DNA sequence: TATATATATATATATATATATATATATATATATATATATATATATATATATATATATATATATATATATATATATATATATATATATATATATATATATATATATATATAT
DNA sequence: ATATATATATATATATATATATATATATATATATATATATATATATATATATATATATATATATATATATATATATATATATATATATATATATATATATATATATATATATA
């Protein structure tokens, strides 16, 4: 789907689409009869509500990560593409390492994403003033790493 | 920014979109069957007038528009040819002087206007017999178009727009693209329609 | 400004528009089945009177209107032919002197009035038998129309509009366009109707 | 001014208009099925009385009225024939003297009244047997109608209007227009009815 | 067929019998398979309906002719047989002469039907009261002629 | 409908019947739901009221015409039928000529309505005292005209 | 076939009879089995529908020719036979000359059809009033020619 | 529709008919359920109200134009037909030229509508006094033009 | 087969005739039993459908060639026969050269078809106006060549 | 769709049409049952409201751009067509460059839109006074450029 | 009205029969239910991680398709509105009288 | 009382005719023109969504594995036992109805005379 900044619209959209999925789920074939019954209807409504509530409560960390990635890209003038890419990186590193700590050291994932970013790690960007600038991927990668630890207070 | 690049045209489904949306609206007025017949007749009329005339003209003229003033800024040419089909032909409400004055006032070079008028006449005479007879057998060009069409329009008075609307093609039957003579060339388009229904089990 | 260019005419759907809208309105008076029968009879009557008389007259006369006073400003001619079909024929309420006086007062050249009156006579005698017999076998012209129609009207009294309304066609049957003799020419129009429903799976 | 020209007559829908409107009113009194049966019976009675007598008489007499006093100002003739059907026949409440006096007082020539009375008798005897037997086999005329009808009425006392209302045709069955003999001629009217429903998918 | 007054029954009879004829027509041999399909069935139904509508529309004139002949005969106390015969005469004279005008003058048809009625032309009938009465054929034949011309207002 | 002298009862009759027509009009098919909403109900009520108001304000001239015709007929002892007919005539002459002046001279309408009243124009009436009287139509026709022009102060 | 005015009945008749022909065509011998399958039945139905639609669309010109021939004949009082013959001539000339213009001048076809009508070109007809009249063939031929040229506005 | 002078009745009529159209629009097929819910009902009511308000605010200029054309007709004794025609003309000239100024000069439209009114431009009219009068169209056309510019204060 | 303009009817006809041929092919001798089986019937139906689909998709080019030949003939007033012949020529030259390019140069096919058209290449044609005109065969042959190259944009 | 100056009516239109789309979205097939439940109805109403609010809040900048383009055209006497074209240009340049800054220099877009407006860039226009005027596209393009940066205070 | 043919019905005792009902027990067969445990089968659930297939969500941009929304004008189809007159159709409203139909009111006898 | 009949008569309104006429509104023509829409082009540009990709992540769910365990219910056994039913057989006995006898009547239809 196209990019959309997170807002209440997203909440309600997920809510109603889960309504459709649940009404499909309960009445595996007899969807009509279940659709006519108001009691099971209230049940499905409250279910979808709880489900959206879960999905919201389990997304604030990724939101903060994308926020700080946005701030870093802003200070280093990086095109939106790599902003999203670094958002994904930060979410990965917080999830697999900072929260659950799957069995892998930080710098290992760092070099993994480095091989991801090669072509090779110092990209040249021409700002809106015409002044070109260069930034090392590995440096800012390590940079957002520590800044992330500052957020979670690790 | 730069959300998308929309394209506006007759897309082999404008018929269905029109029918469906208007049917949906009118069910709350007529009931099912009356709304059905209503949207049927409405689209049939809209087709046989607007499609048959304006869409064929637009498809024929588009290449020349691109050659002359190839741009997205061809909209003035589009409104010009629209008024040409309406205001001058089938109504004789205005002489070529009005259009040329208006569009040079709108910033259009004169000979461009003359050329477009020439071609729209040269094809409209092929589409509708009445205009073909009013102009007779004269190949239009930016050297003779204005004088000829001005003679034609002044010779006549302003005709009621009912002529421009429906009755013109209604009273006179024409050769189909399903005939001998000069009606043996285009049904390829309609041909696809056939195939379509067969594939849909229809 | 110049929003659109509307056209007002019988567009092969006015039946459906009439039926649907009045059915919708009346269902709040009758209920479904009664409103259905009501609009059925209503449109039947409106058809066989107004269509059969006035619309045929208008489609006959329109070219002559454009010839005579080709303009958008032919509305006086339309109201003239309406009054002629109503006030003089089928009612004998006013003589040609009245109409000619009224419309020259409205600025219409008299001989034009006489021509139009002659033609509406020459066609109404084809549509309605009773008028054909009242006038007999005399071709009307702007030289003799006024005298003849005045003789006919003065010979008769003011007739009740109950004649002009329905009863005229009700009491006497006419040759169908589905017959031999002079009823073998027009069903082409009706023919399309059949084809239409066949294509709609009807 | 001169908004329209209304025409008031039986238009093959007064049945439906009557039924529907009175049904709409009476639902708020009886409920659906009760109101349905009620309006059905009410219209049936109104039909078999008012239509079968008065409308047939009106359709018979209209041309002669136009001949005699051709006008919109023929209403007094209409009320005359109404009273004739009601006050004199089917009730024997008044002699011809009363009608002739009253209508010459209203400005009607006497022989006109006598003629109209003659014709309404000559047809009412065909419609209703009892009146035909009361008058016998005498063709009424403005020369003998007054004496004959005066003898017939004075021979009788005032009869209860229950005869004039319903019972007259109720007690005695008559030959249908669906019969041999003298009932083999008119079902054309009903015939159309049948055709109609077949077209409605009914 | 026996004499039956025209009625809605007649309309429906013609309708259904034309249904049978049409289903016979289409499936020249495979009548059964054609009978099984509902679509061609709808087509045949609408065909028979249109045909009945045609036949109805083209019968009102002959009907009015029979009507006025009935009125005249009732006025002159003529037995039913000759009433039907004069109905047929009026139908003939309106069809061939009044409508299409095949190339024949009226009085010629008059004398034709006169020889048709001979044996000679002044028939004597004994009314229900026992009063015998005489009527000239050629006279009443002419009588309905003018009366006919009045109906179509000829 | 039978004759009923104008009174407020007629006003209210028209009002309620227009209510019914309007509720029929707005909810072309969904009349019930529209009937359930009080707001559209208020709107329809006010519309019907305004419509009655229009119809009233544009009827007083007709009332005055019928009044003066009543006075004249009373002065000439004319039966109700012709009283109503002359009321209608006064309506016609004020509408087409006095107010809008469609292009026709008064005497033209005069002779038109004269032929309307022919059968010629001097009818005899028997008063309650047994004294027969006669009145000329064309005379009283012109007579009410002058009386009419007196009203509007033309 | 006897002459019948065009009507919807004609449309449906052609429809059904083409249905019979097509069901004969497809199952060259195994007509029964093809008749049993509803799918090929729908196919044949739509095919016959398309053929009727075409035949209707490509007949209106000849119809208008017959119409104007009828009008001219009515104006010149000709028996039906020559009316049909002139309908035929009008269709001939519009088809071979007006539409496709096979290699022949108008006057050539004119003289051809003249020799067709010879025996000899000024026929006498007795109208219904008994007044004999005469009309030249070649004249009315050229007359309907111009009239025909007027229709297509040639 | 028949000609009715603008009044509040027209406002309410347009209002209710827009109610019907909007309730048709929102519930494209589910018109009933949408009709049952009072919230969307209030929304549609307010929408139709706003639309009426728009249409009213964009009509007063044409109203004034029709007013002044009526005045001119009254002072020049012009029959209703031409009153409406000149009303429409003034509307056209104010719209296309005075307000938006499409690229066309005044006298051009003047001659256009002149050919619109031809038959040629000095029509003779009979007043109620019988005194015939004649008026040049182009003159009274040019008359209302300048007078119109006085209105807008151009 | 006689000349028939392409239309949907042609699609359906090819479809059904291919049905006949396929049912003939599969059940080589016991075609009846295969005709009775509905599954193989569906298979044959879809086969014939795919066959028509192929044949249609492989015909648009020749159709456009015939179209442009029709335009050229219309502008040069050519009798139908030679119009069809040039349609065939354009088909040949696009097929053998433009699409597959068998080993032959343009002018070679040109002179081949020229010898085809000889008797020698400047034919005299008398238009409907009586004005005889002449056209060179080889010239227009060269003319449609470049014109054809314009269509495919070769 | 036709041009309509933005107003509250537009807000409401978007609102209701989004209601229809959402009730379509939730009950993918069981649209009716979902239409019957008031709770999901309230949810859909609130979602549509939120989405309209989003669309409104994210449109004001384009409105300001259209406003300033209107002012410029007004001072420079430009016909409506090019007014809309320059509105579109201003919208594009603010979006891709000023707000998100896709990586492209301003003058590049300038030359792009210049080629867009060619035919070359100094068009002649006729004011209402008949005085012709000429304006350079590239100049006024660059002109509204600076004024645009003036708005956002870039 | 008279037969005969069997269709039912109402008045008293025998069939096979099932409709069962009971009332007493005994079977087999089964539907379930427990009560302890054991299987396999699949219904979810949770625990941990991994896949695959999808449903949405987001993060950047790019498409096509579309729903709208504008911004310019032009069409077409309409929905209303107006300005002029004319229809037909029907909604009422008058103005005179006449019907039927039924809604209530005014003189004595029945339900 | 309310309501229904059996005669006579009002007023009142429900409709319907019988004429003339309004005004009002329901549509429909007839021309000119608006305005507001419903769509459709014609270009340009958004914005919002419906989808689809183009990579990287989420959460959530739908399933499926990959192991371990639940609890729950679907069945199936393993044994003992119930309880309730589906039948069946045992014997006795009611009532009910469904067909057949064994007589006497009906009434009702299907026929036949």
């Amino acid at each position: 789907r196209r990019n959309r900044r997170l807002s209440s619209a997203s909440v309600y959209r997920y809510y109603l689409k889960r309504i459709s999925m649940n009404i499909g789920t309960t009445g595996h074939v007899n969807g009509l009869s279940i659709a006519g019954n108001p009691e099971i209807m209230r049940a499905i409504a409250r279910l979808s509500e709880q489900e959206t509530y879960n999905w919201v409560t389990d997304y604030a960390p990724s939101h903060l990560a994308k926020e700080v990635v946005k701030q870093i890209s802003g200070k280093y003038n990086i095109p939106g593409a790599y902003q999203g890419l670094l958002m994904a990186f930060a979410e990965k590193v917080l999830a697999n390492y900072i929260l659950d700590y799957k069995g892998e050291p930080l710098v290992e994932i760092h070099h993994n994403f480095l091989w991801e970013l090669m072509q090779g790690f110092i990209y040249t960007f021409v700002r809106k003033d015409g002044k070109p600038v260069t930034v090392d991927m590995s440096k800012v990668l390590t940079e957002i790493e520590d800044a992330l630890f500052k957020l979670v207070k690790k | 920014g730069r959300q998308s690049h929309k394209k506006i045209d007759v897309r082999n489904d404008t018929s269905t979109r029109y029918k469906g949306k208007l049917y949906g609206i009118f069910v709350n007025y007529m009931g099912e069957k009356y709304a059905q017949q209503l949207v049927e007749n409405m689209y049939s009329n809209y087709n046989d007038v607007f499609v048959e005339i304006y869409n064929k003209m637009h498809n024929a003229l588009r290449p020349t528009l691109v050659k002359l003033a190839g741009a997205g800024a061809t909209f003035p040419l589009w409104q010009l040819v629209n008024e040409a089909i309406y205001a001058v032909y089938l109504t004789h409400k205005e002489t070529a002087s009005f259009l040329v004055t208006k569009y040079v006032a709108r910033g259009v070079p004169a000979m461009t206007v003359k050329t477009l008028l020439a071609e729209v006449g040269n094809q409209l005479k092929e589409l509708v017999p009445a205009v073909a007879e009013q102009i007779g057998s004269v190949t239009l060009d930016h050297t003779n178009v204005v004088s000829t069409v001005d003679n034609i329009v002044t010779s006549m008075p302003a005709l009621p727009n009912s002529y421009a609307g429906v009755l013109m093609k209604t009273k006179v039957p024409t050769v189909t693209p399903h005939y001998a003579g000069t009606g043996t060339f285009s049904s390829m388009e309609s041909a696809y329609k056939a195939l379509e229904d067969i594939e849909r089990g229809l």
